[PDB]
């Protein structure tokens, strides 16, 4: 199955985000950090190891997808390259984001970050950096990601995902 | 001194020290916390003297900016940005401003105000260093870089106002930047006049806040003074683009029409008149004057409890409005 | 209690307007160096039209508020309301801010 | 517990937990610190298809508490749900050094 | 100027451009000036790697005074009570000596050695090694008054390393920093050393991995015969005389699949820590041991460019 | 058909809620 | 009153959005690969920007004149928030 951006009608004051990665503990911590605060909207977080998802009918529509990659592991990079082939091209227009973990400790790194830079540039999407094991750093990334989610869902007038594409575009 | 071996020795020591002591970069040390802040304060206080920045600091910013989260050492990190040497805007844009803008649009309002403050200080430093050079890239090339920086920050400001839903706290900083922008020709004797985009002008003119209107009147008066001064010298020196003059004229005519001329329906505010009849306004010509503007509601109500209360406004302290009124009529 | 529904119901209408615009733009579409310039031209055009629309809407709203406020000015100076109190505080602030601004100028 | 979060892949997690519990039992594992395997098997993966001789390897496992690190690999996601029997057959076979042929 | 060239060189270090390929190391005959008895001394020893900024006003003409002053400083440091005269004869001794034939090109500065000898000839207690092999990138950006020796290797106790480093930092205004090797570079070293041709295989090739599992700990070792590893490499190598990133990825992937077939364990999720082969062995903490005298310059050149990148 | 609750029903709900193969390896070696 | 008009407008917008969603679901899915992602995404961006530009041009400011009391309430709320903003800026 191929995931589609506008398959279902939106809910009332609701935003949904999907996190795809191999490390489950990091995903759980990130979801908790996102949900701890209070906001005007209603938030829902879905956790998955890879795509395609198991089939279900009650799934609400997905507004934003974040691919988190561990720089200390080749397995995570291979998993994300495999997952990237099951989402339709229409869904990359301002609704996909890449998150890279572990650049703080360079000695542990198995992946040269030229690789993730080139991957993000190839798929026309932003690339973010955060060390998710540190709670203080994770807290601010959760809020930035919540704001991006609110923009994508249509909860800020005058700004849409396609507009967000030009704001976050890199010069080279 | 400007001697080379001493510069190289200082460069190597400081670059290695900054690399080793940083918090989110190169082994992510968090223990130093306060020590790094004290070191950065010492560096900042050292480069406020000497009126320039070190070469090591620029390299440290270019290396560590992508990994920064935007909160760890906000004050000192953003105070290091102000001391970046003058260079062409296109070259340093991918290195600095592409990361700053991505961090800008997804953060809180206080981060936005902080970066506006730091960019204003950077502009002042660049202008200060450029002015002394003309007493001594060509001048035409140099002004292009500062004009591109001004247009970039105008784009930032308009999008930021749209994202934040017209918060006045942000509008104060946005107008603070253009206060410095408006007086470049008189202060630094560099021929360059750049206006703020209409999105800022018509959001400042229709604000409920009265201090916003006072500041806008002062800014318009400063523009008119600078444009009057600039035209005089060209005749002796016989090139400013003419489009600036018509654009400023349109701004001024709309502003005077709204305030006390009773002609609000300018080119900028071209609302369809027959909708107004459906809207229910009997006499819209005098709706947005000094008396009836929603900004001046407090002053009008206060004076009502007490005709010729313009002196009352001046006593309350609308100085910029006073200057704009005196200079415009005469 | 009645005004509570006004706030929630107004928010729903503002959200649906933004969400409906996305479907209509997507359906219409369904029916390297050289490519990059056209994108930048298009987005400049979009910004230019959006700014004018916002200006018109804001000006209309301010004019409506001004005329409605004028029509009921006499009721306001009767006072004995929280809104009248708020206005007295507002006068105190503006004065202090303007004085500080002048000092900073010097 | 924080019903806003939705855990997909829940059935896979419960299945791997059940398989690990069945394979490694529920008793406290005896404490070892080392295990050695000697391999003399053929490479089977275009690559060395013509070769007819075994690939000679020797591998060792070392841990402060082995059989406790191994138990936690599959839930953490580093191994598949059933481990190979060579790793889960130490105490039952009373074996510590192994030799494997094709 | 040199300051501007340095600034430009650092700022063009962006991640848009792809990293290049590498030539297979070629066995080279040792230079005639090279001293065999010193080379035999250097091999089969466990060194610790550091990076070093240029030394300010270092002269090769007067090494005797350097040795004498360092001797006095070391002697006075150990006994923190009482004073020491400079010219006396103490329990231990310090000698400055120059290596020959260890420079990559004619532009590089000459290497030299510092040793602590316990006279009682004497017995060597501590030795440190300064070298620069193929360092034309750093030499362009630095003026004449400096000396560029970006790589420092130490063998002995750490408490003596601290003292010698402190003396050098105070005297020549330099900065010592530890050098680490990550898994990315270490997996490149494995393939490049496997590609080199060897007449006789003294030792097997081994890799060491570290598994991250919360409170628990685990290490896995993987040893394989050198001839088998050479055949496995020859299976995937198709670019004549060069090593490409895809070839390294395939070479590691073969081992990953071979391990996973038997043990059902993903070796990709783990962290590579140590690589040992017939030419050298390395550790992520920054330790190197060299076993073959033919391929010394290649190893030194790799480590030299790594240290050059760490200071620029 | 889990009764797609009408918008009106869902809306009031939210408003109100603002108070809460083990034989193949032994055969190969 | 105004409430009924606003509600009815909500149902018209919902019905139009349902119709557009039903019409949009007949298009087949397109997936990319590493070799062709960049160019395809650039072409799609051009098409979508051109589509949205005309949609923004069609937009006109709608009247829906409200009652006088709600305007007063909104003004009161705006002044109340302006107070806190002013103390912070001071």
């Amino acid at each position: 199955s191929v995931l589609r951006p506008l398959d279902k009608l939106p809910g009332l004051n609701t935003a949904t985000i999907l996190l795809v990665g191999t490390e489950d503990a990091l995903l759980q911590q990130l979801a908790d950090s996102m949900l701890k605060e209070d906001c005007a909207s209603e938030l829902k977080v879905h956790l998955a190891k890879s795509l395609p998802l198991p089939s279900s009918v009650n799934r609400p529509r997905i507004d934003l997808i974040v691919f988190v990659v561990n720089l200390h592991s080749k397995y995570s990079l291979q998993n994300t390259e495999e997952s990237l082939r099951h989402v339709d091209a229409s869904f990359f227009l301002g609704k996909v984001c890449f998150l890279a973990t572990g650049a703080g400790r360079e000695s542990h790194c198995s992946i040269h970050r030229h690789t993730v830079v080139k991957l993000a540039h190839t798929y026309q999407s932003p690339l973010l950096y955060c060390d998710l094991e540190v709670e203080g750093f994770r807290a601010t990334m959760a809020q930035r990601l919540v704001r991006v989610l609110q923009i994508c869902a249509g909860h800020v007038p005058g700004v849409s995902a396609l507009n967000l594409l030009s704001l976050l575009r890199s010069s080279e | 001194v400007r001697d080379e071996p001493v510069l190289l020795r200082f460069y190597y020591w400081l670059s290695q020290t900054l690399q080793e002591e940083c918090i989110w970069y190169k082994v992510n040390n968090y223990e130093h916390g306060k020590e790094f802040t004290n070191f950065l304060d010492t560096i900042i206080r050292a480069e406020c003297f000497l009126q320039e920045g070190f070469y090591s600091c620029e390299a440290f910013l270019y290396k560590s900016l992508p990994l920064w989260d935007g909160l760890c050492c906000r004050s000192q990190f953003l105070q290091l940005v102000s001391w970046i040497p003058f260079s062409s805007f296109s070259e340093v844009k991918p290195l600095l401003f592409d990361h700053l803008a991505q961090l800008f649009f997804t953060s809180t309002i206080y981060f936005k105000c902080s970066v506006l403050q730091s960019l204003k200080e950077l502009l002042q430093n660049w202008l200060l260093w450029l002015s002394m050079d003309i007493h001594m890239t060509t001048l035409g090339g140099s002004m292009n870089s500062v004009s591109k920086l001004i247009h970039y920050v105008g784009w930032l400001s308009t999008t930021a106002m749209r994202l934040e839903s017209n918060n006045t706290f942000l509008l104060h900083f946005i107008l603070d930047f253009y206060e410095k922008v408006c007086d470049i020709y008189i202060n630094y004797n560099l021929p360059l006049v750049v206006l703020f985009p209409p999105g800022i002008f018509y959001s400042a003119l229709l604000s409920l806040d009265t201090s916003i209107l006072n500041q806008l009147c002062f800014i318009m008066h400063r523009y008119r003074k600078n444009l009057t001064a600039a035209k005089k010298n060209e005749l002796v020196q016989k090139n400013f683009s003419s489009k600036t003059y018509q654009e400023f004229n349109h701004y001024l005519t709309s502003m005077v029409g709204c305030l006390w001329t009773s002609k609000p329906f300018g080119k900028g505010i071209y609302i369809d008149p027959e909708i107004l009849e459906k809207t229910g306004v009997a006499e819209y010509k005098n709706s947005l004057n000094v008396v009836h503007h929603p900004s001046f509601l407090s002053y009008a109500v206060s004076f009502l409890l007490q005709s010729w209360y313009l002196d009352y406004l001046f006593s309350q302290g609308l100085q910029g409005l006073k200057l704009f009124i005196r200079s415009s009529v005469h | 209690c009645s005004e509570d529904r006004m706030t929630l119901l107004l928010r729903l209408r503002a959200q649906t307007k933004q969400q409906l615009l996305e479907y209509k733009s997507m359906v219409d579409a369904s029916e390297e160096k050289q490519i990059e310039a056209k994108i930048e031209d298009l987005e400049n055009e979009i910004e230019e039209v959006k700014v004018a629309f916002e200006i018109k809407k804001l000006a209309l709203d301010r004019m409506r508020l001004s005329t409605a406020l004028k029509k009921n000015l006499e009721k306001i100076s009767r006072q004995s309301s929280v809104l009248m109190d708020n206005m007295k505080h507002l006068l105190e602030l503006n004065k202090l801010i303007m004085k500080s601004q002048q000092e900073s100028w010097d | 517990m924080d019903s806003r979060i939705i855990h997909e892949n829940i059935v896979e997690k419960e299945r791997v937990q059940r398989i690990t519990q069945e394979t490694f039992g529920d008793y406290p594992q005896p404490q070892l610190e080392f295990a050695q395997y000697k391999l003399e098997t053929k490479f089977k993966s275009s690559i060395l298809a013509e070769r007819e001789e075994p690939l000679r390897c020797l591998i060792k496992f070392s841990s402060p508490h082995l059989l406790e690190a191994l138990k936690s690999l599959a839930p953490a996601g580093i191994a598949d749900a059933p481990l190979s029997p060579l790793l889960t057959c130490i105490p039952n076979k009373r074996m510590n050094y192994f030799k494997i042929r094709d | 100027p040199l300051q501007k060239r340095l600034e430009s060189v650092r700022k063009q270090s962006s991640f848009i451009l792809t990293p290049p390929r590498r030539k297979i190391p070629q066995c080279s005959q040792l230079q005639e000036d090279v001293d065999p008895q010193k080379v035999a001394f250097l091999l089969h020893k466990q060194w610790t790697l550091y990076s070093l900024t240029p030394l300010y006003k270092f002269s090769y003409s007067n090494l005797k005074e350097y040795s004498r002053l360092l001797n006095a400083f070391i002697v006075a440091e150990k006994q923190k009570g009482l004073a020491v005269e400079v010219g006396e004869d103490f329990n231990i001794k310090v000698i400055f000596s120059t290596l020959l034939g260890m420079k990559g090109t004619q532009r590089d500065p000459e290497a030299f050695l510092v040793q602590i000898v316990s006279k009682s000839e004497g017995k060597v207690l501590w030795t440190g090694w300064f070298c620069c092999v193929f360092g034309d990138s750093l030499l362009e950006t630095v003026s004449e008054d400096f000396t560029c020796l970006p790589l420092f290797l130490a063998n002995g106790a750490e408490s003596n390393t601290a003292i010698i480093g402190t003396w050098f930092q105070k005297t020549f205004d330099c900065y010592f920093s530890p050098l680490a090797i990550n898994a990315f570079n270490l997996s490149w070293m494995a393939a490049m050393w496997t590609a080199c041709k060897m007449d006789h295989y003294v030792a097997t090739t081994e890799f060491l991995w570290s598994v991250p599992c919360s409170p628990q700990s685990l290490d896995i070792s993987f040893a394989i015969h050198p001839e088998d590893a050479k055949a496995l490499w020859d299976s995937v190598h198709k670019t004549p005389g060069e090593v490409t990133q895809e070839e390294v990825d395939l070479f590691m992937d073969c081992l990953y699949s071979h391990f996973h077939r038997h043990f059902k364990i993903h070796l990709s999720a783990t962290r590579l820590v140590r690589v040992s082969t017939s030419v050298a062995s390395a550790h992520t903490d920054g330790k190197i041991k060299i076993l073959c005298h033919k391929y010394l310059i290649g190893v030194l050149a790799y480590l030299t460019e790594l240290a050059i990148f760490q200071i620029e | 058909r889990q009764a797609k609750k009408s918008f009106s029903t869902l809306f009031l709900e939210t408003v109100k809620r603002k108070s809460e193969d083990t034989k193949l390896i032994e055969d190969e070696f | 009153n105004t409430e009924e008009e606003l509600i009815r407008e909500c149902e018209e917008m919902w019905k139009d959005m349902e119709e557009c969603q039903n019409k949009l679901s007949l298009i087949g899915t397109e997936t990319l690969t590493d070799s062709n992602a960049q160019l395809s995404l650039l072409i799609m961006q051009v098409k979508c920007l051109t589509a949205e530009l005309s949609q923004w041009q069609k937009k006109t400011p709608e009247t829906i004149p409200l009652t006088e009391d709600v305007l007063i309430t909104l003004g009161k709320e705006e002044f109340q928030k302006l107070r806190q903003d002013l103390e912070m800026v001071l």
